[PDB]
């Protein structure tokens, strides 16, 4: 049962984002290129289609601290939106309102955690909630 | 159960064997990772300063190369910002029959002998290139900035 130390994982995390996955519509990123603890990440989400969050592009700070990956990171929006599970004046993610987040894995990632946030805009009781206006963001 | 043969030696060496120059400690959790420190090489614009490494020996170690990085920042042509290290044996020139020692006097001989000709990093290389006196000035700034606490 070998364990990949956690600043492995995040270069393999690195290294994947680089390459890009699937159809691109989420993408993930180091938030400062010099940082070598790999602890602060930029997720985009592009919002899927037939949702009020179609056609936007959702900016996220992921933060994966010392723990990570047999702990959850930390997810805020920073583009606004209107979605369960995120607080819509501060934009952070409630870890105990995303699935993911709630029964988070050692084998999850931050391509996962992107991955559920997309599905989950999906959701009947997502999809229809009105949207604040594009390009929005919030404070800190 | 337990670790192989191979690599309960190799941690072991290190403990009675330390390396000159080189310092190693277990981490607390993961048998198979190891936090070293690395002195700046007599000579060199990092003598005097002490210089973080990360190790780690994947599952297939050893047909597997081991995974190294640097933790503390250097200027060096041949490290980039996030402290990995272009040196031939971490990749497509590893063998089975080197060994973590050999690996990490290779790690000090490249900071001994920066090679700008075939650089990771080319903004580093650049400078190193085509104004060495200063890079390796910049160099020794860094070790002063990063490298002595």
């Amino acid at each position: 049962g070998v364990k990949v130390p956690r600043n492995f994982r995040l270069l393999e995390e690195l290294e994947e984002g680089q390459k890009g996955v699937g159809d691109g519509t989420v993408s993930w990123g180091l938030e400062d290129d010099e940082d070598m603890t790999l602890t602060r990440w930029t997720g985009m989400i592009i919002g899927p289609p037939r949702t009020n969050y179609e056609n936007r592009i959702y900016s996220l700070k992921v933060e994966c601290g010392p723990k990570y990956p047999e702990a959850p990171p930390s997810v805020r929006f920073v583009t606004k939106i209107n979605m369960n599970g995120i607080n819509n004046s501060s934009g952070m993610v409630d870890a105990r309102s995303i699935p993911v987040l709630a029964k988070w894995q050692n084998s999850y990632s931050i391509k996962v955690v992107l991955q559920e946030l997309r599905r989950l805009m999906m959701s009947k009781e997502n999809m229809k909630l009105p949207q604040p206006p594009e390009g929005q963001t919030y404070n800190n | 159960a337990g670790l192989p043969r191979r690599i309960i030696k190799e941690t072991q060496r290190l403990l009675a064997e330390p390396v000159p120059g080189i310092k190693a400690e277990p981490d607390e959790s993961n048998a198979r990772y190891f936090h070293v420190v690395i002195a700046g090489p007599q000579d060199s614009p990092f003598e005097g300063g002490t210089f973080k490494l990360e190790l780690f020996l994947p599952e297939e170690y050893p047909m597997a190369a081991p995974k190294v990085r640097f933790m503390t920042k250097i200027y060096h042509p041949n490290v980039n910002k996030l402290g990995s290290i272009c040196l031939d044996i971490l990749k497509d020139k590893w063998s089975p029959a080197l060994q973590i020692r050999t690996v990490l006097l290779s790690i000090q001989a490249l900071l001994s002998a920066p090679n700008p000709d075939d650089p990771l990093v080319p903004d580093v290389a650049e400078q190193w290139k085509t104004n060495e006196a200063q890079a390796i000035e910049t160099a020794r700034a860094w070790t002063r900035l990063y490298a002595m606490n």
